[PDB]
């Protein structure tokens, strides 16, 4: 067994309404508000538009929501609503279908984002501290309010560089965290998949989140993007232990009860725990600090329970500059 | 396509 060390109770301590997604109504709105104009390029099976809100003048985004089982339609909804005015979560505006069809459609607030594949490569020490800080208010947000996000990656946070605005989106694999529940190991993306997730770990929590955080701190500080760059899901782990080490590994299998899948066996071999100042040099080096290692090394471990929280992450000396600055 | 087309 295993627990979250914060927000454990939180849905628990809610209205069976709030958590219970099955039971939600959507509420839809006019679809001919709405007029799309270009589609965005967001994955192989999105359906994700820029479009007008007729009534307003107002540019808005649009998520035809098709390849989903209408369970899960329900579930981003409900999360949505219940994450509604959260700090630096993107905003749901409404919620619509198209009448001939039925296929529903999630209308989102537009933020001008630029790129990660450019953006990451211009960022400055200060500039990952502050989108850092600002990522981590919308994960403690959305833990807060008993809700693991489970897909976050540099696609999933949408960054105006020019207003200097982020936002978390993609909702879509979002979950509703219950103490002593198991989960489904097949969410996050390859590369932001904590070990949890590898070796079928199904009691998992929000600390999920603060793995793939750490994920992205070490690939914008150390000019790797991904950090860990697997070829499948068991090279995925292959990557991580050669940073992490073996040892800790199984130290971590051993301390959970984890059934291991046999063919890691045979793939995983014997590394030992590489120090993180060895991953500097000299296209990184004015990223690097020993505030940000530091930071790193409590945020990237196996064992789901050791890792920082949320909240303890920003209260980190990494962040110090950007809450000054918040002052 | 919501609003024609
Ligand atoms: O999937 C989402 O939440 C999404 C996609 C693009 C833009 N805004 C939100
Ligand atoms: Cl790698």
């Amino acid at each position: 067994g295993s627990r979250a060390r914060v927000y454990a109770e939180v849905n628990s301590l809610r209205s069976r309404e709030y958590w219970d997604y099955e039971a939600h109504v959507p509420s839809w709105g006019n679809q001919d508000d709405y007029q799309l104009v270009r589609k965005l390029g967001r994955g192989k099976y999105s359906e994700v538009f820029e479009a007008i809100n007729i009534t307003n003048n107002e540019r808005v985004v649009v998520k035809i929501l098709k390849p989903v089982k209408k369970k899960k339609i329900k579930r981003e909804v409900k999360i949505l609503e219940n994450l509604r005015g959260g700090t630096n979560i993107i905003k749901l505006i409404d919620t619509v279908k198209d009448p001939v069809s039925k296929t529903p459609a999630l209308v989102f607030e537009y933020i001008n984002n630029t790129d990660f594949k450019q953006l990451y490569q211009i960022l400055t020490d200060f500039d990952i501290r502050f989108y850092m800080y600002e990522l981590l208010k919308a994960l403690d947000y959305c833990h807060s309010k008993g809700i693991m996000h489970r897909d976050v990656k540099p696609h999933n946070v949408m960054i105006d560089h020019q207003q200097k605005k982020l936002r978390l989106i993609d909702w879509g694999l979002a979950e509703f965290y219950h103490p002593a529940q198991e989960y489904n190991v097949r969410v996050a993306s390859r590369y932001f998949k904590g070990p949890e997730l590898l070796v079928d770990y199904q009691m998992y929590d929000y600390s999920l989140d603060m793995w793939s955080l750490g994920c992205m701190l070490a690939s914008m500080i150390f000019r790797r993007e991904p950090f860990f760059h697997g070829q499948d899901n068991y090279d995925q782990l292959v990557r991580i232990a050669k940073v992490l080490g073996t040892e800790e590994l199984y130290g971590y299998l051993k301390k959970y009860h984890i059934d291991l899948d046999p063919h890691f066996n045979d793939i995983l071999g014997q590394h030992s725990r590489k120090r993180w100042e060895n991953f500097i040099h000299s296209e990184n080096r004015h990223l690097v600090s020993p505030e940000a290692l530091d930071l790193l090394d409590k945020l990237l471990r196996y064992d789901h329970q050791q890792r920082l929280t949320a909240k303890e992450a920003m209260e980190h000396p990494y962040f110090y500059p950007v809450v000054k600055e918040q002052s | 396509a919501x609003m024609v087309p």
